[PDB]
C-alpha cells in the first residue's frame, strides 16, 4: 500500500543541463514493486527509468529497463547515427531455494559504450569499463556441488569487445570427504567453453580434474597440515588457419595434455605472553612457514582464455597459485615465512595486529619459455590499530625485488561515533612498473602513471538540524582533484532535506592532455550515506 | 611466567546453525571450527550447549582509485557476516566480521578478472572463519 507518486527531484549538470525527476510508486503485490521514472534533461531529451523488484522462493531480484528514444547530443560510435535510441537493461537475482539450489543473476547490457558517461543509472558508472553478464545456477549439499554458468562481457571499446572471451558454459564441481582415513580429500572439476567474437581468434574446450588429499594435525597451539595435489587438464583448442599464420602469434596445439603434481606443506604456531609494565593484556607471537613444489611444464602452446596475474598481499604470500583460471599454472620451489603478532587486552578485544612475510625462491617460477632471479624476493606486510572504541587505523605495503621494491601500499584511518559522526583519511600507491606487470594492455606511464590518491570524507552535525558531508580525493602526481562532493541536510519533525555538489573526473582530452571534469548540483527529499554513496568513489565504511 | 609460552577457544563443542548450511561460508566456518578441535554436533532441542548462529553474509564491490581518465584503478571486494553466540548460562553475544580485498580492475580481459575475483571471495569467506572462531574467545572471556 503506497501506489502513489514520490516527491520529485532536481538537479543540474554540466553535460546535460537542467535535470527533472518523476519517480512513481505501483505497488502490485505484498512481493511485487515497480517504479516508472519519467527523467527530463534539457539538452538530452526525455528518458524514461523502470524498475521492478520482486522476491520469490527461488530467490529475492530486482529488473531495470532506461529508455532515452530521441538523443540530440550523441551522434555515434561511427561518429554518424543522429536521434540514437538509449537504452540499458538490468537483470540482477539472488536465492538459495530448499536449502539445496542456488540461483544468482548478474545481467547488464547497454546500447553503446557512451551510456554511463551521458547517462546516470544505479547500475553502473563513468569508472566501468565494461558490463558483466552472468547466469549461474547450482545444487549444493553437504558432500558435494555442482554449477552451472553463463559469463559474458560487454566491452566499452570495440577491440575489448572483440577480443573478450566468454564462458559458455561453465561446469564446476566439488566433492568433498572428511574422515578418509587420517585425511581429507577434495575433488574438484570444470568443464568450460571459450569462444570470442573475433574469427581469428581460437575457440577451446577445457576440461580439468584436481583431486587434493590432506593431512592436517590440529593443536590448541599452532597447527601443521601436508598437502598433495593432481593438477590435470586437457584442451581442445581450435585454431583458425589466419591465427596460425600471424608473424607474432604463438603456435598453439590443436589437443593439449598438461598434468602437474603439486607438494605443499604448511605450519604455524603461537606462542603468547602476558606484557610485563602494562597488566592484563596479552602479546600473542604467530610463525608461520610454507614449503612449495610444483614442477615446471612449457603451457606456451595454451593461449589464454581466463588467466590474468593474481594480485597478493600478505595473505596471497601463502596461496599457491600465481595466476587465476587455469591456462597457466606457474612451477613452484620455494618457501614462504611470515610472522603475526597480536595484542589483546583486559576484555579479550583485539586492539593491535601486526603482520610481515616473505616468499624466498629456491628456482625461478616458470609457465614457458619466453623469459634478479632467486632468494628473498617477494615482502608483505600488514598492521591494525584499535586506537579507542571508535577510532580505527589500518593498512598493508607489498615489496617485490624484480619489479624494483616498493609496488603497492595503502593505508586508512576512519573515526567514526553513530551514523551522524564520521571522518575519513586514506591514502593509496602502486608503483607504474607494478602496474605494467600485473595488468598489462594499460602499462607504464604514458600519461598512466601509477596510483597515489589521497582521501577524506566526513559526515558531521554543525547546528540543531543541519548535517554537512564531504568527500575530497586527490591525485598527487598529477596535482589534481579526481574526485569532490560537498553536501548539506536539514531535518525537522519529519525527515530530511537533501543538497548536493559533486564534481569528478568523467574522461580525458587526448590533445593537449588534460582531464574532462563534470559538475552536478542538484536537490531531493526523499540523506547522509545516500549521498556519500553516489560518487565514482562512494563511502565504505572501514574496519 | 614472563616470556613466550605455548597456548592459546577454552570450552568445545557446539551447535552451528545457519541461513545457508550447504553454502560456501558455512563449509569455511566447518573446516576452521574443525581446525580447532571442535566437535559440531546434531542435537538441538535439547541445549544446555553454547550455540554459533549465522544470521547472514553481504557482498559488495566499490572502486576505491582511479586513473587520469576517469576509469576505474583498484576495486575492493567487501564481505559482512553477522553472527550470535547462544550460551544457556546466560545472555546473547553479538558478533560481526568484515573482510576486505583489492585489486586492479582491466577491460581487457574481463573474464580473468571474474575469475580473480572469484579466488578472492573464496579467500575472503575463509578469513572470515579464522575471526569468527577467534571471536569466540570475546565470546568467553
Ligand atoms: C599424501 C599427502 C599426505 C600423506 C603424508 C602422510 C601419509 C601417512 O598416511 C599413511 C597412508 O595410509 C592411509 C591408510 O589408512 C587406512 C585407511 O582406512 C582406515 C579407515 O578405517
Ligand atoms: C643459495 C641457496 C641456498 C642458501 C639458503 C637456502 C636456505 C634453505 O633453508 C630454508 C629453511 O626452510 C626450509 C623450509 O621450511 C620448512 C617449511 O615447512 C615446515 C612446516 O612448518
Ligand atoms: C625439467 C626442467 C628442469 C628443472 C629442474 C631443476 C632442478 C633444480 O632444483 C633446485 C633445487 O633447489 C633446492 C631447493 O631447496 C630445498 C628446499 O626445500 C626443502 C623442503 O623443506
Ligand atoms: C575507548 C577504549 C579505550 C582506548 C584507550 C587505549 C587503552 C590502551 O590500550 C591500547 C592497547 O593497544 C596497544 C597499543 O598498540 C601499540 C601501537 O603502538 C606501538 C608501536 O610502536
Ligand atoms: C603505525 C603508524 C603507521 C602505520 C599506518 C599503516 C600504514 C601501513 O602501510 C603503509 C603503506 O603506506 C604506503 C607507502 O607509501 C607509499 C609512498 O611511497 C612510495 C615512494 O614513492
Amino acid at each position: 500500500s503506497m501506489s502513489g507518486f514520490l516527491i520529485p527531484n532536481a538537479k543540474f549538470t554540466s553535460n546535460n543541463g537542467f535535470e527533472f525527476l518523476l519517480p512513481y510508486y505501483w505497488n502490485i503485490a505484498p512481493n511485487f514493486d515497480a517504479t516508472i521514472t519519467p527523467h527530463y534533461m534539457e539538452r538530452r531529451g526525455l528518458q524514461w527509468q523502470n524498475e521492478f523488484r520482486y522476491l520469490l522462493a527461488p530467490g529475492s531480484g530486482t529488473m531495470a529497463l532506461d529508455w532515452l528514444p530521441n538523443d540530440r547530443i550523441y551522434t555515434g560510435p561511427d561518429g554518424t547515427d543522429k536521434n540514437a535510441t538509449r537504452w540499458l537493461y538490468y537483470w540482477g537475482h539472488s536465492g538459495v531455494m530448499d536449502q539445496v539450489w542456488r540461483f544468482n543473476i548478474n545481467y547488464t547490457r547497454v546500447s553503446d559504450p557512451a551510456y554511463f558517461t551521458d547517462l546516470t543509472s544505479q547500475y553502473g558508472s563513468t569508472t566501468d569499463g565494461y558490463a558483466t553478464q552472468i547466469f549461474t545456477a547450482g545444487y549444493a549439499n553437504e558432500n558435494w556441488n555442482a554449477t552451472l554458468s553463463s559469463k559474458q562481457f560487454q566491452v566499452f571499446t570495440a577491440a575489448g569487445n572483440s577480443n573478450a572471451y566468454r564462458a559458455q558454459p561453465q561446469l564446476d564441481m566439488n566433492y568433498y570427504k572428511n574422515d578418509v582415513g587420517p585425511f581429507d580429500m577434495h575433488v574438484y572439476g570444470q568443464a568450460a567453453k571459450f569462444t570470442s567474437v573475433n574469427p581469428t581468434n581460437p575457440e577451446a574446450s577445457r576440461f580439468h580434474i584436481e583431486p587434493t588429499v590432506n593431512l592436517p594435525l590440529s593443536n590448541s597451539w599452532g597447527s601443521i597440515n601436508t598437502e598433495a595435489k593432481l593438477l590435470a587438464t586437457h584442451y581442445q583448442q581450435d585454431i583458425p588457419a589466419s591465427f596460425a599464420d600471424n608473424a607474432s602469434n604463438p603456435k598453439l596445439k590443436d589437443s593439449v595434455n598438461r598434468v602437474l603434481p603439486q607438494f605443499k606443506v604448511d605450519g604455524k604456531v603461537v606462542f603468547d605472553r602476558s606484557m610485563d609494565w602494562a597488566t592484563g593484556f596479552t602479546q600473542t607471537l604467530e610463525p608461520r612457514a610454507q614449503y612449495l613444489y610444483v614442477p615446471y611444464r612449457n603451457q606456451d602452446d595454451i593461449y589464454i582464455y581466463d588467466t590474468t596475474l593474481m594480485q597478493s598481499d600478505y595473505s596471497g604470500l601463502f596461496r599457491d597459485r600465481t595466476y587465476s583460471g587455469l591456462d597457466r599454472i606457474a612451477s613452484a620451489n620455494q618457501v614462504s615465512t611470515g610472522l603475526t603478532s597480536r595484542i589483546y587486552d583486559d576484555a579479550r578485544v583485539e586492539r593491535f595486529n601486526v603482520s610481515v612475510g616473505q616468499i624466498y625462491y629456491f628456482s625461478r617460477s616458470r609457465t614457458g619459455n619466453t623469459e634478479n632471479a632467486t632468494g628473498s624476493l617477494v615482502w608483505a606486510g600488514d598492521t591494525f590499530w584499535r586506537i579507542n572504541d571508535q577510532l580505527g587505523l589500518k593498512g598493508g605495503a607489498q615489496y617485490d625485488t624484480r619489479l624494483g621494491s616498493l609496488t603497492l601500499g595503502n593505508a586508512i584511518m576512519e573515526y567514526r561515533k553513530d551514523a551522524d559522526r564520521m571522518i575519513q583519511l586514506n591514502y593509496r600507491y602502486a608503483s607504474p612498473k607494478y602496474i605494467q606487470a600485473a595488468v598489462p594492455k594499460v602499462y607504464n606511464p604514458d600519461y598512466q602513471q601509477g596510483i597515489s590518491q589521497v582521501g577524506t570524507t566526513a559526515s558531521w552535525p554543525i547546528a540543531d538540524r543541519w548535517a554537512i558531508v564531504g568527500a575530497y580525493y586527490y591525485d598527487t602526481k598529477a596535482k589534481q582533484p579526481a574526485s569532490q562532493l560537498v553536501g548539506l541536510q536539514y531535518n525537522t519533525c519529519c525527515w530530511a532535506v537533501n543538497l548536493g555538489y559533486e564534481r569528478k573526473i568523467t574522461g580525458w582530452n587526448a590533445q593537449g592532455q588534460t582531464s574532462k571534469y563534470d559538475n552536478k548540483i542538484g536537490f531531493n527529499i526523499e540523506g547522509t550515506a545516500q549521498m556519500l554513496n553516489s560518487g565514482i568513489l562512494p563511502y565504505q565504511s572501514a574496519f | 611466567f614472563n616470556l613466550r609460552g605455548t597456548t592459546q577457544t577454552e570450552l568445545q563443542k557446539l551447535l552451528l546453525e545457519s541461513s545457508d548450511p550447504y553454502g560456501p561460508l558455512a563449509r569455511s566456518i566447518r573446516q576452521q571450527l574443525r581446525l580447532n578441535n571442535v566437535t559440531i554436533v546434531d542435537d538441538a532441542m535439547r541445549k544446555d550447549i553454547p550455540t554459533l548462529r549465522i544470521i547472514g553474509s553481504s557482498e559488495s564491490q566499490e572502486t576505491v582509485s582511479i586513473f587520469r581518465n576517469g576509469v576505474a584503478a583498484e576495486n575492493q571486494l567487501v564481505l559482512h557476516v553477522q553472527a550470535q553466540v547462544l550460551i544457556p548460562g546466560h545472555d546473547i553475544y553479538p558478533l560481526q566480521v568484515n573482510v576486505f580485498r583489492t585489486f586492479f580492475d582491466n577491460p581487457l580481459t574481463a573474464l580473468a578478472k571474474e575469475a580473480e575475483a572469484e579466488v578472492l571471495r573464496q579467500e575472503m569467506r575463509e578469513q572470515a572463519a579464522q575471526q569468527l572462531v577467534r571471536q569466540l574467545l570475546t565470546v568467553h572471556a
